[PDB]
């Protein structure tokens, strides 16, 4: 039989061996039980977790705009950081990826696997130059010169 | 100046004083309303929480003790209200009661006869008063169609648990019990029970009326029979009595949405009803945001219940006031 | 977001998406242009009737179609809990062992609705006396005297206790 | 105290009260007074005589003048009563 | 003696704490003629008051 | 017209276009109707900063 994290109120006896134990997910009266944490409830109405619709058909809504101004021509010093703004475009930030390794990759109150996965409404992508050793001193938030 | 100056009258040395005689019936008054109960909410922890998401609700599995606990708590609230409601209806058993006549009152257009289920007057106040929490397979049938309650999962309304009709048939015995409990004869018996007339024994009580006078009271009362009936056309909410009884029906539906929206909402602005929900792929992230989230629900939860343990009480001390007016004025 | 059409124009229409003074949004415009609004994710709630002389549980369904619900239903992830546990719908679908079996039965369930459920239904059993159209009495004598009433607890005061602070922590 | 029988608010029934000790309270043994049987009764009767038959305890009753207990028991009272009436109300021979 | 409304009017207030006497207590206005000084005891209490 | 940042009460028409704004910031009234997010407000005595 297969284990799975689960709680049980498990009753013990003068000896302490546990010969009587509820699921209390299993059935409506387990998960009572669990409540009141006794095995014996008084008679009442109780109410129990509601029923839940399942999630299908996820429906999204699709023009890739080029991404060549980016990687191409001299990238401007950090100080004069240039940025290029879309908008209503499909995007490959696979193809930006494979086309640069990547030193370091960080995501603040985001993740790269999510914004690969939803749409957002405006998207800005900033290339420019500035040390690689000075990871440290350029930051969304730092004390960095 | 907002002062109406009371009537006065003068002391007089002579053993004989002066009188004042009322020379206007006036029968017919609008009157207060006891609260009596609350509406009955039963909130569904594990839902409304984690929106429904078992890597939430595995977090939430932690805290599952507290919220076994509120669930007892409101199912605890709404059986008070269930005993103090059969209470109240208990003052319906005595033995007196007078057959409906369709012509109650020989001169009397009374609204106390059901059209033919709720007399007239009753389904006067519950038309001009909006409730939207009770639904049964029309409220919740009619917002697929385009009540929210279960589709938020926040709360569930609980059915009074009296059938309206049926309390509206006590009321219909209560009507008959009046005239006959109040007569001179002791313990229960019918009496002449003429339309509440209570025969002259209520108009001796009321004020020491000659029997001549008496005849002219019956004229007077063809004229009270309208004055009821400019009482039941005043149900404006100008009327203190009929806003209280808004502002208690208000007070329900407005407690358990107010309450409902804050925790079912933006919430914290990083929370975003669930913490990190499509922001954050990593589920230790999520659950980070999601942690700090699920305690802001359960104290705004806590706060709630609190809320109607304190309504419960109060509607339990008022529903004993209402059971006391029924003892001493019907 | 779960969601449930076809709705009245609403909403400048330069914005595909439509909010209703709320974080949550009615969307529309989802495919094409046309109105597509959004509806809330459909739950049904389920409570649990149990007696516990009989060891006998009922589930109950309140507010919701019975031809709608159905026993280990496929389209909602849990009919009730991790397992299940088709009467008419006075209230909503109750599954329970035979019908409403209506009877002279009180009360002793306290059902949500009104259900006596030693689903029987309530009878009030009002008692009334005839009184005539003509002047007349109807005197009602008890047969006997009855004497004696249970009366209930009165609380009176609470008990008083007090905690030392600083020595507890 | 005293018997109540008038916005009772002992125990749904007044006849004598008792008082008995309760922990952390008070307990009480309210008295209370089965199936009732309803008599038919003419609504008074006028004599031909000043003093006309009157409702005014239980009173009522039919033929043979006062026929009425005020007690739950029947016959409590044999008829007496007598007193002047005050006035003779429509439909005379009888206060009706 | 009001029993019904505020028609009775008014009553001379020494009568009426009397009369309200005689009614509460077996006291009766006979017996408050034999007692001496009720008025000025009343007066005491208020000032003890 | 110089932008600032302001609190506005915003009433939006079936169209869906804005046809009513209220500035919450000039007028004590103004505020008034800001707070309880109704343009109409029932008369009462109400404290002002």
């Amino acid at each position: 039989y297969k284990l799975q994290p689960l709680t049980f109120l498990l009753d013990f006896s003068v000896d302490g061996y546990i010969r009587r134990a509820i699921d209390c997910g299993f059935n409506d009266l387990s998960q009572l039980h669990c409540s009141y944490e006794s095995f014996d409830v008084e008679s009442g109405v109780y109410s129990v977790s509601s029923f839940e619709a399942k999630p299908s058909g996820s429906v999204v809504e699709q023009v890739e705009c080029d991404f060549s101004p980016l990687l191409s021509g001299t990238p401007p010093q950090v100080y004069n950081f240039k940025r290029l703004v879309f908008t209503n475009c499909n995007y490959n930030l696979t193809k930006l990826l494979s086309l640069f390794s990547v030193n370091d990759f960080t995501c603040s109150q985001i993740s790269p696997a999510a914004i690969a996965s939803n749409c957002y409404s405006s998207l800005i992508l900033d290339y420019f130059s500035y040390p690689l050793s000075m990871k440290s001193d350029l930051s969304v938030s730092s004390a960095g010169p | 100046i907002a002062f109406n100056h009371p009537i006065q009258v003068d002391q007089l040395n002579s053993s004989y004083f002066k009188l004042s005689i009322p020379t206007n019936f006036s029968f017919g008054v609008t009157q207060e309303y006891i609260q009596t109960t609350i509406q009955k909410v039963t909130v569904d922890c594990k839902q409304y929480v984690c929106n429904g998401f078992q890597k939430c609700e595995q977090l939430l599995r932690e805290y599952g003790q507290f919220c076994s606990k509120i669930n007892q708590a409101l199912h605890g609230a709404n059986l008070r209200q269930d005993d103090s409601v059969r209470n109240l209806f208990a003052s319906v058993k005595s033995s007196q009661s007078s057959p409906i006549i369709p012509g109650f009152g020989g001169d009397f257009n009374l609204t106390l006869l059901e059209p033919v289920a709720r007399s007239a007057i009753e389904d006067l106040l519950f038309d001009k008063v909006t409730i939207a929490d009770p639904g049964y397979m029309q409220g919740y049938d009619d917002c697929m169609q385009q009540i929210c309650a279960q589709y938020v999962a926040g709360y569930k309304v609980l059915p009074p648990l009296m059938d309206v009709n049926m309390e509206a048939a006590y009321t219909s015995s209560l009507l008959g019990s009046i005239a006959g409990v109040g007569w001179t004869a002791g313990l229960s018996s019918f009496a002449a029970i003429p339309f509440a007339q209570s025969i002259f024994y209520r108009l001796n009580g009321v004020g020491i009326t000659q029997q001549v006078l008496s005849e002219n009271q019956k004229l007077i009362a063809n004229k009270f029979n309208q004055a009821l009936g400019a009482m039941q056309t005043g149900f404006t909410t100008t009327n203190e009595a009929f806003q209280k009884v808004q502002d208690a029906v208000n007070n329900n539906a407005q407690a358990l949405s107010k309450l409902a929206s804050e925790l079912s909402n933006t919430f914290g602005a990083i929370s975003a009803s669930i913490g990190d929900i499509i922001q954050r792929l990593d589920v230790l992230e999520q659950d980070a945001q999601i942690d700090r989230l699920i305690n802001g629900r359960l104290t705004t939860l806590n706060a709630f219940v609190a809320q109607q343990l304190v309504r419960s009480e109060s509607a339990a001390l008022s529903a004993q006031l209402a059971k006391d007016k029924v003892n001493e004025c019907v | 977001g779960r969601g449930v059409q076809n709705c009245t124009a609403v909403g400048v229409r330069q914005q595909r998406f439509v909010y209703d003074a709320y974080q949550n949004l009615v969307g529309y415009y989802s495919d094409d242009g046309n109105y597509y609004c959004l509806r809330a994710c459909v739950s049904v709630p389920v409570s649990v009737i149990y007696d516990k002389e009989t060891k006998t549980h009922a589930t109950l369904f309140g507010s919701v179609a019975c031809e709608h619900i159905s026993s280990t239903m496929s389209q909602y992830s849990r009919s009730t809990r991790s397992m299940l546990k088709p009467v008419g719908c006075v209230l909503g679908l109750v599954n329970s062992s035979l019908f409403v079996e209506d009877c002279k039965l009180p009360l002793g369930q306290s059902l949500c609705a009104l259900p006596d459920t030693p689903a029987s239904i309530a009878f009030n059993h009002p008692i009334q006396v005839d009184q005539l159209n003509s002047s007349y009495f109807k005197l009602s004598i008890p047969t006997n005297f009855s004497f004696g009433v249970t009366q209930e607890y009165i609380q009176t005061t609470i008990q008083k206790v007090t905690v030392d602070c600083k020595q507890y922590v | 105290k005293a018997q109540s029988k008038r916005s009772g608010f002992c125990g749904q029934g007044h006849i004598v009260s008792f008082v008995v000790n309760a922990p952390n309270g008070l307990y009480f043994m309210h008295v209370g007074y089965s199936n009732h049987i309803e008599v038919v009764s003419a609504y008074g009767l006028c004599d031909a005589a000043n003093p006309t038959n009157c409702i005014a305890p239980v009173n009522g009753y039919f033929i043979k003048t006062n026929n009425t207990r005020i007690v739950d028991e029947w016959s409590y009272t044999g008829s007496s009563f007598y007193a002047p009436e005050p006035i003779t109300s429509l439909n005379t021979k009888y206060v009706a």
